[PDB]
């Protein structure tokens, strides 16, 4: 999901 | 520890300015006429709308008014919802659970956190936009042909309500973090982790109001209230969006708010 990739950026 | 509860209080503070560009402090400064900043520029009417069109700076590139307004908000929500879940991930714990909780406590939590933090660019004769360059009267954003004129009260009247609490941006800070980490969110697979999260920023949104709010004794129950108001703010709002959905021919939707939106009452 985008919400998934938004989370996992440092 | 107090002191313990108080460097959390402290962290979240500093992490909150850190994620949200305007905060409540400048955002009064600006409405009641404070800063050296330059004005912002009213949008009170559809000719003042146009003329806004060049001085106002959206981040976002791109290259009829109701639906223009309505996916100004669209966009707005877009960036709220990348600041907020920059601020999630710095509430200790959160980026240690589940990564389909984390998931799921964004889902439900961000339009809860955005009304919130509206109400800090609110009073009530319009809203702060576009990080305090702009200002659209409450009474425009009214006028507009149905459904929209109905789009933005709700928020303006919870907003009214809940400034007249005068909570500041150290206790947002605490309140936002609370909501974020709600274990009751549908969905959620490991709860406990959750729950044990919120009970010690509980604890300290408590000592928080007591310390900065001494003669307010009723502000932490109201405020556990105002949680369970601003799901009712969020329902509302989701049914307003199915009605615009439809009475309207289709336009374009955020693929990020439609992935919030499902499955999101
Ligand atoms: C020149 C100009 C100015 C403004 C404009 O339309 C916009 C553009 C950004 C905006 N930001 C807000 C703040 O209100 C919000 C923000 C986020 C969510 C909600 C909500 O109710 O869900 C409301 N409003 C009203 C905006 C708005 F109306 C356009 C398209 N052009």
């Amino acid at each position: 999901s985008l919400l998934k990739k938004l989370l996992l950026a440092p | 520890e107090s002191a313990d509860l108080r460097a959390l209080a402290k962290h979240l503070y500093d992490s909150y300015i850190k994620s949200f560009p305007l905060t409540k402090a400048k955002a009064r400064a600006i409405l009641t006429g404070k800063t050296t900043d330059k004005s912002p520029f009213v949008i009170y009417d559809m000719n003042s709308l146009m003329m806004g069109e060049d001085k106002i700076k959206f981040k976002h590139i791109t290259p009829e008014v109701a639906i223009r307004i309505f996916q100004g908000c669209q966009f707005r929500s877009v960036e709220a919802v990348q600041e907020i879940t920059e601020y999630a991930k710095s509430i200790p714990g959160f980026v240690n659970l589940d990564l389909n909780d984390q998931v799921t406590l964004l889902k439900y939590g961000v339009h809860e956190i955005i009304y919130t933090m509206l109400a800090s660019l609110m009073n009530k004769d319009g809203v702060l936009i576009s990080e305090g360059q702009g200002f659209m009267t409450r009474e425009f954003l009214k006028s507009l042909r149905k459904p929209f004129g109905d789009f933005m009260e709700p928020k303006f009247e919870f907003a009214v309500k809940f400034n007249a609490l005068e909570l500041d941006d150290s206790d947002l800070a605490i309140f936002i973090a609370v909501i974020i980490l709600s274990g009751d969110r549908p969905g959620l697979l490991n709860v406990k982790p959750i729950e044990d999260i919120q009970d010690n920023l509980l604890q300290a949104l408590e000592l928080q109001l007591k310390l900065n709010h001494p003669e307010s004794s009723q502000l932490f129950a109201k405020l556990l209230q105002k949680m369970t108001d601003l799901r009712q703010i969020v329902t509302e709002h989701v049914q307003l969006l199915q009605v615009i959905k439809k009475t309207e021919t289709d336009m374009s939707l955020h693929p990020l708010l439609q992935e919030i939106y499902k499955d999101l009452y």
